[PDB]
């Protein structure tokens, strides 16, 4: 941050952090590729955001315990 | 030529700049250019600007306090040693070789000893020849030490001292004078017992005429 | 303190004797920093005089040499210690007056460890205003 004091306030300014690049095996999956029992609850949504096509079968596929620190 | 302010105005110089640096200073806090400046607490400051907080964290409040007068002495050390560096390479190659200018003229010296038996004047004579860079040479003969030097003004003042003053049978300087170019080549030392060996390598650099002074003082004082 | 009560208590005959009340903090600090720290220390002692004493040795491996009085720390686990009798100062204060630590300012705490204290019966002279 910039951790300065201008006047009378310290500002501290980090700046904007670069996302993380995709793979050549990640990439942002559509709704085309989930079943029909999850292909109704994404009404309105044709493709799917980077984390939840990250762990998408860890958390539809599987039963497991998830823990999602997004 | 150079000019020289005198006392009361380099004073005013001095003040001038001095407050110019501190409206400098004073303007960059107004603008907050920089954080307004902390006050300078030592031991015995302690309690008067840390006062109330030193007695709920006495040792964090010392070793705050403490902290600002090592940065403070931080700074000083590493300003002094930072001008320092300077000597580092201006030392004995910036700081000790002036070579007192000799280039338009070479101050020579001839001296004649009377007894120049001991090995400790002729090596403290070598050194001091090639401490200051003063070129020479010194001739050896029966009851006659004929030492040339040649070199600057300031060499040559200080080799004027050291042979009669600082070395101890007599020395006198026979020839005190200045010359176009060099003749002698580094310090060197050669023995002749005769007077024509002498004479014929002193004619070798077209100083000849520093034998024939030695030979004609010393038939002076041996006739009277 | 372990080493005055019981020293004193068996005392025989009525005596003169010497103590350094600053063990070895005058090697490393001030006598002004010394002289809070201690008054800190026996403001902690006067208060509870048990939880104190457990304060006051921060670690199984701090001991008291025979030599002196006070177990001998690090300067900052010394600075822990002084924040942990801090905060064990101010706990009474808090409990027997029944007000928020929070709410005590850095002035009154000054006083709270020095030992001044003020109340005021008379709340009917508010007619001076």
């Amino acid at each position: 941050s910039f951790r300065r004091q201008r006047k009378g306030y310290e500002e501290v300014h980090v700046p904007a952090l670069k996302p993380k690049p995709f793979g050549s095996e990640e990439q942002l999956l559509p709704v085309e590729k989930l079943p029909k029992y999850a292909q109704a609850g994404f009404e309105g949504f044709k493709t799917l955001n980077r984390i939840q096509s990250k762990l998408y079968r860890a958390a539809l596929e599987t039963d497991e315990n998830l823990l999602l620190c997004a | 030529l150079g000019v020289y302010l005198t006392k009361k105005e380099q004073k005013k110089l001095r003040r001038q700049t001095r407050r110019e640096a501190q409206k400098e200073l004073q303007e960059k806090v107004r603008l907050g250019l920089m954080p307004p400046p902390e006050p300078k607490v030592r031991i015995s400051n302690l309690m008067r600007v840390l006062g109330t907080e030193a007695v709920q964290d006495p040792t964090k409040v010392e070793a705050h306090v403490r902290a600002q007068m090592a940065k403070r002495q931080k700074a000083h050390e590493e300003a002094n040693a930072a001008r320092k560096l300077t000597a580092e390479q201006r030392k004995v190659k910036k700081i000790k070789k002036l070579k007192e200018d000799i280039s338009q003229g070479v101050h020579i010296s001839v001296y004649r000893v009377r007894n120049l038996s001991n090995p400790a004047k002729k090596f403290k004579i070598e050194a001091n020849a090639g401490q200051l860079y003063l070129t020479g040479v010194v001739v050896l003969h029966k009851d006659v030490n004929v030492v040339v030097v040649e070199g600057g003004p300031k060499a040559q003042k200080k080799f004027k001292r050291l042979m009669l003053h600082r070395i101890k049978n007599k020395c006198v300087l026979v020839w005190e004078g200045t010359a176009k170019d060099r003749s002698f080549g580094e310090m060197k030392f050669k023995q002749c017992p005769t007077e024509n060996m002498a004479r014929e390598h002193f004619k070798k650099h077209g100083a000849e005429h520093y034998w024939d002074l030695a030979l004609s003082e010393s038939v002076l004082e041996s006739t009277d | 303190v372990e080493k005055f009560g019981d020293l004193i208590l068996k005392a025989t005959e009525p005596q003169m004797v010497l103590f350094n009340l600053y063990d070895d903090w005058l090697k490393t600090i001030s006598s002004y920093t010394a002289f809070s720290r201690l008054i800190l220390i026996l403001r902690a002692l006067h208060v509870n005089n048990d939880r104190a004493k457990v304060i006051l040795k921060p670690d199984k491996t701090t001991i008291t040499e025979p030599h002196h009085i006070w177990p001998t720390l690090t300067d900052e686990e010394w600075i822990k210690v002084e924040v942990q009798l801090k905060d064990l100062i101010l706990a009474d204060y808090g409990k027997k007056n029944n007000v928020n630590v929070a709410s005590l300012t850095q002035s009154e705490i000054r006083d709270i460890i020095l030992g001044m204290e003020i109340s005021a019966p008379s709340q009917q002279r508010q007619q001076i205003a």
